[PDB]
């Protein structure tokens, strides 16, 4: 699991 | 777009200000603003007769001059408030927290003489419905 | 939560207190029908220093209004904001004070003192916890000086270790009303001197010459002479009801400037002055207030300070202003004035710094100051008691209220005496 | 003093009435008005019940040229800014106009010509 | 388990705190609301919030330390401040008059009808420490609340914990600007109640603050808040290792036993290092040279006193930051040549150094910027004798015509203590002028 800001690093560097 | 520390000179609303840096108060405070700073191959130089407008201006060749001369929660207050609350003396209910918060809000049998023989609390059944 | 007292005596103490209740009514933001419509939160919180509760909203006015004659009292009930003025508060008796020391002091005075202290100490009791005990009247008068002496005596006797501080009006120089100005002055003058350890007296003329020269208005009533002489008392407790980074309340604005304990003659002034065509052509800046507060046109001079040498000073200030600039000018104002600041002190003048401004400006203060050139402020009585007494001009008036001329000359032996440790400094 | 010699003697004695019942304790004020028309001043008056619990006093505001919308374009109430039928704002209180003298009443139908007069008195 | 009870106690310290658990909290990640960021995440170890917090059951994690100032006007500002849901609602003990500037009302009078819960609440506190590893005092050194309370804790405490150590963070009075006309005597009669009951005292002006922020932040006509934010992280810089990791690591006890050398000698003066803006900042190149080449020199002492006539003794060099462990000896190496940094011929060694590795933080709006290091050459010199000569040569000229004087003996005191001030002083200075004699 991740905290609800690696959720959303991921998802604007590695368009996850 | 910011002014340098060392500037010197004047700043509108500079005297007025406080407790901020010189690029931060001048930064926070004219449409033609420019101190921040935000043919020719038809022709050859050693030429000498007449073109107009060609006998005015630098910063370029002569071979350029004739270029561009042709171109509710969190309500309450905490313990021992030495603060004055409206209504604080006056009414009460709860804890001083409680206090301080619902004194915001408010700053904006008969006949029983001919019961003969029926049960009592039949009796008062009839009385109260 | 520390809660302060006004009082009211002298047909001028109820005038300058009317246009002084009204100047925090409208700067706490109090409507003129006893409710409160105030713009910010902040000036309510403190609002119980200068004012108390009562049911339904209707805020109430803490003071004591009381003189002999009730003529006055139907004009403040009559005023813009004497409708919530209380009226137990309102203790009167029915002959008026006949512009003498005799009937207001010792006989006429006598049977009003225990009608006044008893609604004086009601509100005192009921008082949280008390601080001071401000008065406002006139030396020049027959009530100022008759009955504004009892309570400032019959208080001290009964609350002995609480800072009060007083606001009397001396007698101007060339222009008077009555010609018993010094018999009303002088007999004060010690009594003043003995119990309140602290005092605040400017002349009549002086306001005159603000309202001509600072302030620029052709025909000055009494009106803008009251609300200027009420907004250098606003800003004097203003850290008892506003926050601040360097703040200075009474008790504190008293051991700063009262370095012994029989010298305690200030002078008054208002910091942000300015005529009425010339607002927007001046640059309200702490520099330039406080070249205002240190001059005697635009402060409150009774007499020129040149004339001897600045003893103890305060500068409360009010408003959002940084603490580097007013450190620094005062410093600035010390070394180019040493001439005019007394040695053997080294640090002279106190910086009280307020957090929220006024109504209708930005930044002010309030210049406090203790000069020794008050001392020609109580030549001219002297000088004026010398010149009548030698005739025995009233003392059958004096004589026939059954008081004594053995301490009729008590009373200017004392202000002959009081003026000696000032001359001490020279 | 040109207005001091026209309307020395004119005073204009408007009766009114006040109410404060949104305050949890009040009675219903009846008040007498007084406009004085050599400087423009207006002096209210109180009159009292025979057994009135407030102290019998002389005036209710003194001898001052009125501000128009409560606590103070410096405009001041005026002779055409009231009249019957409307509210004034006496420093924050609302006070309806009931009654006139009938010199007034003659004062008005002289310069504008206000007929019928329909007075509205409270009980 | 090292946690550090600090008491604030005054209208000048309770500032100086209200700009100082600012930054003990965003260094630690510690919400305004208790709570601590509960979405994202800032690095820290579940251990370092307890330096200076306590951690409940709900993450409303409180200050511990103790605000007390009588007048209530200060305290009421934080009770009703941005900083509230959080500071205890007794760790704010709330007084009622105020002190008027004259010590009696601080260890007389009033000065007594509060340390009965103040002292309550400081034990209360050490209760859940598990290791209190000193008393940082907050408080002015020219006031009512700030000598009086003060000294009365100051001994008072003493005479209950004993053992440990009493450093002080102290607002002394500046040269020439100041504030209350009776300073040069709340303050020499305050260098008698803790000569003997505090150790170090890291004492701070405010002209020399005032000058620092014109002379190298660039802020023409600074405040208070802007001068307790400094002060503020001089604090943070000290307290580095009890919460911090690092190289070299300077503990509160360490920070007295290669510090204050004689007993009584024990007046250093703080240094604070990349005092810098942001329009001048990334540009220069903050070089642990530069920020150690400039702790040493004159205009950038935090204390009016030339550090030039007098004679150096210790010198620790607290480095927060990215300090590689190399750097720090060559840069004192250069110190040591530079014949001018004069000093004494017992300390041989001199200097301190703690190299922790935790970059500055940056209080959201001020003049500070994103420097990645700092120091803070918390120094005894024995210049600052010039710091008291003045206060105390002022007290005569002033006593002489014994001014000011009815109503300090009078709230309750004793005339003669005046007098016995001067003596303890004078040996203060004569000590000053034998330590630094060859
Ligand atoms: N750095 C800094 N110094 C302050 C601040 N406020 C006050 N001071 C200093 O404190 C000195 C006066 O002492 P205070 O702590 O303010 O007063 P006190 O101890 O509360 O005593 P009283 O004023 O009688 O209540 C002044 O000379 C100021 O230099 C502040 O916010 N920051
Ligand atoms: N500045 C000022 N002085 C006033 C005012 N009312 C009265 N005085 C002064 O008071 C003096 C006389 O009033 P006084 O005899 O003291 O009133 P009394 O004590 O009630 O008899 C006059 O010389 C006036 O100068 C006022 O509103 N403002
Ligand atoms: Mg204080």
């Amino acid at each position: 699991d991740c905290d609800p800001f690696t959720r959303q690093y991921y998802q604007e560097k590695f368009g996850i | 777009p910011h002014y340098i520390p060392g500037y010197t000179g004047h700043c509108p609303l500079l005297r007025f200000s406080m407790g901020q840096t010189y690029g931060q108060m001048t930064g926070q405070l004219p449409p033609a603003h420019r101190t921040l700073l935000p043919l020719s191959s038809s022709m050859v130089p050693g030429y000498t007769g007449f073109v107009p407008q060609a006998q005015f201006i630098f910063a370029k060749n002569c071979s350029q001059v004739w270029a561009e001369a042709l171109n509710d929660p969190r309500k309450f207050f905490m313990s021992g408030f030495t603060g004055y609350v409206p209504r604080a003396r006056f009414l009460f209910g709860s804890s001083f927290p409680v206090l301080s918060n619902q004194a915001l809000q408010e700053f904006g049998v008969p006949g029983y003489k001919f019961q003969f023989g029926r049960t009592y609390g039949h009796l008062t059944q009839d009385a109260l419905g | 939560m520390r809660e302060i007292v006004h009082l009211q005596a002298g047909q001028c103490g109820n005038q300058i207190g009317a246009k002084f209740w009204e100047v925090i009514s409208d700067e706490h933001g109090i409507d003129p029908t006893g409710t409160y419509h105030g713009d910010s939160d902040l000036q309510l919180e403190r609002i119980n220093v200068y004012y108390n509760e009562a049911t339904g909203g209707k805020y109430v006015p803490r003071a004591v209004l009381v003189d002999l004659e009730p003529g006055t009292m139907d004009s403040v009930r009559s005023g813009p904001f004497g409708q919530i003025f209380r009226p137990d508060n309102f203790v009167f008796g029915q002959s008026g004070a006949g512009n003498n020391w005799a009937k207001g002091h010792y006989t006429e005075g006598a049977e009003l003192v225990d009608s006044v202290l008893d609604v004086v100490r009601k509100e005192a009791e009921s008082c949280d916890c008390l601080q001071g005990f401000q008065l406002t009247h006139s030396l020049g008068g027959g009530t100022g000086s008759g009955m504004g002496t009892l309570l400032i005596s019959k208080i001290r006797e009964e609350y002995p270790d609480r800072i009060m501080n007083t606001f009397s009006v001396v007698p101007s120089p060339k222009v008077s009303d009555t010609v018993v100005e010094p018999y009303n002055a002088t007999l004060s003058v010690h009594q003043l001197v003995e119990n309140t350890d602290e005092t605040y007296c400017i002349d009549n003329e002086a306001l005159y010459d603000i309202c001509f020269r600072t302030l620029k208005l052709t025909t000055p009533t009494y009106g803008d002479l009251n609300h200027l002489v009420s907004a250098t008392m606003s800003g004097v407790t203003t850290c008892l009801r506003f926050p601040g980074q360097l703040n200075a309340d009474l008790r504190k604005l008293a051991v700063n400037m009262v370095p012994f304990p029989r010298l305690h003659f200030f002078m008054p002034g208002f910091a942000p002055l300015t005529s009425r065509g010339s607002q927007q052509y001046r640059a309200l800046t702490v520099p330039e207030l406080t070249q205002q507060m240190f001059d005697a046109k635009n402060m409150m001079a009774a007499c020129d300070p040149r004339h001897g040498r600045y003893l103890t000073v305060a500068a409360v200030f009010r408003g959002r202003m940084s603490m580097k600039e007013v450190d620094e000018q005062m410093l600035n104002v010390q070394n180019k004035n040493s001439s005019y600041f007394v040695e053997w002190i080294p640090n002279n003048v106190k910086t009280a710094v307020c957090d929220i401004p006024p109504r209708g400006l930005k930044m002010s203060a309030t210049f406090i100051g203790n000069s020794t050139a008050i001392q020609e402020l109580f030549k001219r009585i002297s000088e004026q008691f010398t010149a009548m007494f030698r005739r025995k001009a009233f003392l059958h008036w004096y004589t026939g209220e059954g008081m004594d001329e053995m301490e009729f000359t008590e009373a200017e032996s004392n202000m002959n005496d009081l003026v000696s440790e000032y001359q001490q400094y020279q | 003093l040109k207005q001091f010699l026209e309307y020395d003697r004119k005073v204009l004695r408007f009766f009114c009435v006040w109410d404060d019942s949104g305050s949890v304790f009040g009675d219903r004020r009846e008040l007498i008005l007084h406009y004085f028309l050599s400087d423009d001043t207006i002096e209210i008056k109180e009159v009292l019940p025979h057994n009135s619990g407030r102290d019998a006093m002389s005036l209710f505001l003194q001898r001052r040229k009125l501000p128009k919308y409560g606590p103070p374009d410096q405009e001041f109430y005026k002779d055409t800014d009231l009249s019957i039928g409307t509210t004034i704002n006496v420093w924050g209180r609302k006070v309806l106009l009931c009654d006139c003298d009938d010199f007034t009443k003659t004062y008005y139908r002289t310069k504008y010509g206000i007929e019928n007069f329909t007075s509205i008195p409270c009980k | 388990m090292r946690e550090c009870i600090s008491v604030h106690v005054g209208q000048a310290g309770v500032q100086i705190g209200n700009a100082c658990w600012e930054l003990y909290c965003l260094e630690h990640g510690i919400q305004p609301d208790g709570q601590m960021p509960s979405d994202k995440t800032i690095g820290g170890g579940d251990d370092s919030f307890n330096t200076f917090f306590s951690e409940t059951g709900a993450g409303k994690h409180v200050p511990r330390a103790v605000f007390v100032d009588l007048e209530p006007t200060v305290i009421d500002e934080v009770r009703t401040g941005t900083y509230r849901q959080l500071f205890h609602p007794e760790q704010l003990i709330t007084g009622k008059e105020d002190a008027a500037n004259n010590y009696a009302r601080g260890h007389y009078t009033i000065g007594k009808e509060l340390i009965d819960l103040v002292l309550d609440r400081i034990r209360k506190l050490a209760d859940q420490c598990t290791g209190l590893q000193g008393f940082l005092i907050f408080h002015s050194f020219g006031g009512g609340t700030g000598s009086g309370f003060t000294s009365l804790l100051m001994e008072r405490l003493s005479v209950d914990y004993g053992k440990k150590s009493k450093l002080e963070f102290s607002i002394y009075p500046a040269p020439q600007v100041s504030t209350a006309v009776v300073e040069p005597y709340n303050s020499i009669l305050t260098t008698h109640t803790t000569l003997e009951h505090s150790d170090c005292a890291f004492m701070v002006d405010n002209e020399a603050i005032y000058d620092i922020c014109r002379r190298n932040l660039d802020i023409e006509r600074p405040t208070y808040t802007n001068l307790n934010r400094l002060i503020g992280q001089i604090v943070s810089s000290i307290t580095a290792s009890l919460r911090f990791d690092g190289a070299l690591n300077v503990d509160l006890t360490e920070f007295q036993t290669n510090l204050v050398p004689y007993p009584r000698i024990h007046f250093p003066l703080a240094t604070y290092a990349p005092v810098i803006s942001a329009e001048k900042a990334y540009h220069e190149q903050l070089s642990v040279a530069e920020i150690t080449n400039a702790c040493f020199e004159p205009a950038n002492q935090m204390v009016k006193c030339d550090p030039r006539h007098g004679k150096y003794m210790a010198c620790c060099l607290l480095y927060r930051g990215d300090v590689v462990p190399k750097d720090v000896n060559a840069a004192i190496a250069t110190i040591k040549t530079k014949r001018t940094i004069q000093f004494v011929d017992w300390c041989p060694t001199g200097f301190k150094v703690g190299i922790n590795y935790q970059p500055p933080t940056v209080v959201p709006g001020g003049d500070l910027a994103k420097v990645q290091r700092a120091v803070c050459m918390l120094s005894n010199t024995t210049a600052i004798a010039e710091a008291w000569a003045r206060l105390d040569h002022k007290f005569d000229l002033m006593y002489a015509k014994r001014a000011f004087v009815h109503w300090y003996v009078g709230e309750g005191m004793e005339e003669g203590e005046f007098s016995e001030a001067r003596e303890d002083m004078a040996a203060l200075e004569k000590d000053y002028e034998e330590v630094g004699m060859d």
